[PDB]
C-alpha cells in the first residue's frame, strides 16, 4: 500500500549477512554524546534511559555521515515507547536532554525525527500541523535510511520502504539518534552499512 | 508507584 | 518536496537520447484501439478528439505491457485539457467511450488514472474518497507515466521529479498507456522511451 | 459557440 523504491545499494545491503558486533558497536551509541540519564550498554550495541520523571533523552551514534549511503536497525519495544518516542538523525549540536516529556528529536532545526506512536514527522516543530508519514503500527523493528548523496532520510517496515520523510539533507553530517521518555526502555541499534 | 511514562 | 527514488532503469532510460519517431510510432496511440470521436495522427505520435458535445473519449497504445520497465512522455496542453483529463494504464477490455463527461480512464476495474487537473486517483472510481497524488501540484504539459510491470506499480514523474507508485499491485496484468479527454480538438502527444 | 469543452 505505501512501499516506494528504494534508493540504489540499499537492497545489497540488506542481502548482506547481519554485521558482527564490532560493526555494530563502531557505528552504535556514543557512551561519550547522550543524556545523563542515559546508559550505553555492550559498547554501542543499546542504552538503556533511567526512570528520570519529567524528562526527554536523546542519544547520538558515535559517527557522522555526509555522504554515501547509511542504514541501521532500531528495535524499540512497543511497551516501552510511552507518551514519546521519535527515530532521526540530529546534527552534533541537537540537545539531547529537556525537562519535559516531549518530541525533542525533531523539535529543533538541529534534528529531524518520526515519531513512532503518532506517526508524525518533526523537524523544528513542537508538533502542531507536523504531517503525517507516510502521507501504519510501526513494529518493534524499524529501518532508518540515510542517503547521504541525495540527501534523505526515510523508514522502512516490514520489508516495505517508505521513501522520504525529509529531504533536502545534502551538505550535513548526521548522526542516527532518537529521544526517549521511558523509565528503562531499551533501544538497539544495528547498523548495517555502508 | 511511577507516572505515565513508567517514571 | 515530493521527490522519490526511481525504479531501477528508469534513470537510464531517461539519460538516452529520445527515441526515433518509427519507435515512438510502434508503441503509440492505436488507429485500431481509440474512440469513434479520436484520430490518431503521424502514425500514432498523437491524436486530436473532435469536437464532440458531452462525450469522453479514450485512446490505447498499440502495446500492452506485463513484464519489465516502461515509461512513456504525454505532452498534453494546459489549454486542451477542459474539466476532464486523466492519463494511466487500461486493460484491453476498459471502454474508451462514454455518453458524458467524465474521468472514465479510471472509472471501472479495467483502468487507472490521474486526473492532472483535480490531482486525484481513480481506480473503479465515480470521483468521491478519490486520494490525492501526490499524498496541490501543478501538472505541466509534459508528464511521464512510469509502469514498472516487474513491482507492479503506475508512478508520474513531472520537472525531472519522480512521485513514486500510484497504483500498486497490478503483477499478473497486461496494461497498455491510456488517457481519456473530454476537450474538442485537444491534441495529446505520446513518447514512448523504452523499454 | 462551444460549452464548457470546446464542443
Amino acid at each position: 500500500l505505501y512501499f516506494q523504491s528504494m534508493p540504489e545499494g540499499l537492497e545489497e545491503l540488506l542481502s548482506a549477512p547481519p554485521p558482527d558486533l564490532g560493526a555494530q558497536r563502531r557505528h552504535g551509541w556514543n557512551p561519550k554524546d547522550c543524556s545523563e540519564n542515559i546508559e550505553v550498554k555492550e559498547g554501542g550495541l543499546y542504552f538503556e534511559r533511567r526512570p528520570v520523571a519529567q524528562s526527554t533523552d536523546g542519544a547520538r551514534g558515535k559517527r557522522g555521515y555526509s555522504r554515501g549511503l547509511h542504514a541501521w536497525e532500531i528495535s524499540w519495544p512497543l511497551e516501552q515507547r510511552g507518551t514519546h518516542a521519535v527515530v532521526g538523525v540530529a546534527t552534533a549540536l541537537a540537545p539531547l536532554q529537556t525537562d519535559h516529556y516531549a518530541a525533542l528529536l525533531g523539535s529543533n532545526s538541529e534534528s529531524w525525527g518520526w515519531d513512532i506512536g503518532r506517526g508524525k514527522l518533526y523537524h523544528q516543530s513542537k508538533g502542531p500541523g507536523a504531517p503525517q508519514y507516510p502521507a501504519l503500527e510501526v513494529p518493534e523493528r524499524l529501518l532508518v535510511v540515510l542517503d547521504m548523496e541525495e540527501g534523505t532520510l526515510g523508514y522502512a517496515i516490514g520489508g516495505t520502504y517508505l521513501g522520504p520523510a525529509f529531504r533536502g539533507l545534502k551538505g550535513r553530517t548526521l548522526y542516527p539518534a532518537v529521544s526517549a521518555v521511558w523509565g528503562q526502555c531499551q533501544v538497539r541499534i544495528r547498523y548495517l552499512g555502508e | 508507584g511511577v507516572d505515565i511514562n513508567n517514571n
